[PDB]
């Protein structure tokens, strides 16, 4: 089977459009901008000229979608500069929506919540202080990175009750490490390799 | 008090929030 797309909804809903970009800023911002999110997997960049003016567009490829959610929901929402950009491609929506909408229902059999923005050093049991505070914690679990050798800056945090769930993510955005809000939202999809058959 | 807004969980949470800062994340001294 060539050609790994895995589902192509999964796919282009893991990888963000960027669009507008204000001047200042190129790849390697938006990198950094996006880190807290989710790892850079890979960037669809259109660099015009020699001279670097970034005349074009970019798309931002996460490893979770999760983190494509949080951009979408937050970064367009607020003004992170003096330009507002536009995250995502109203193009295939309505389509892909009924898929879009199964995965979260879907995901939502879990209720487990997405943490971002998490700080480097800071570690699981640590943002369980901020969490388990409010409500109680099944599973609680930062992603490991390979490349960083501590853990990527975004986590899988689990509750037992849908509630406590709710009221925590009220709150978490606001989990203050050294001077960042944190970034809080849900899973989207299943974040488990749950699959059985590698087709 | 009002759930989503609360005002002593998530003040516990930050107790904890800085604490676990203060060890990883950034040193204030004691605490």
């Amino acid at each position: 089977g060539a050609m790994a797309q895995r589902q192509r909804a999964l796919a282009i809903m893991c990888r963000v459009y960027v669009g507008s970009i204000y001047y200042e800023l190129g790849e390697d911002t938006i990198r950094q901008a996006f880190a807290p999110f989710g790892p850079i997997k890979s960037i669809d960049m259109s660099w015009d000229s020699v001279t670097m003016k970034h005349k074009g567009f970019a798309f931002v490829e996460y490893e979770v979608p999760e983190a494509a959610q949080l951009a979408l929901e937050q970064m367009n929402s607020v003004m992170l500069g003096g330009r507002n950009i536009k995250v995502g491609r109203p193009s295939n929506i309505g389509q892909a929506q009924p898929i879009i909408d199964q995965l979260a229902e879907e995901a939502r059999a879990f209720n487990r919540i997405y943490v971002a923005s998490v700080h480097q050093d800071l570690s699981d049991d640590d943002i369980k202080s901020v969490f388990e505070a409010f409500g109680k914690i099944k599973s609680c679990t930062l992603a490991r990175d390979p490349t960083t050798g501590k853990h990527k800056g975004y986590g899988f945090i689990e509750y037992e009750k849908a509630q406590s769930s709710q009221d925590a993510v009220s709150s978490m955005n606001l989990f203050d490490l050294g001077g960042q809000y944190l970034r809080v939202g849900k899973a989207v999809t299943p974040p488990m390799p749950l699959l059985t058959p590698a087709t | 008090g009002a759930m989503g807004y609360v005002n002593d969980a998530f003040k516990d949470a930050l107790q904890r929030a800085r604490q676990i800062a203060a060890k990883i994340g950034g040193d204030a001294g004691t605490s």
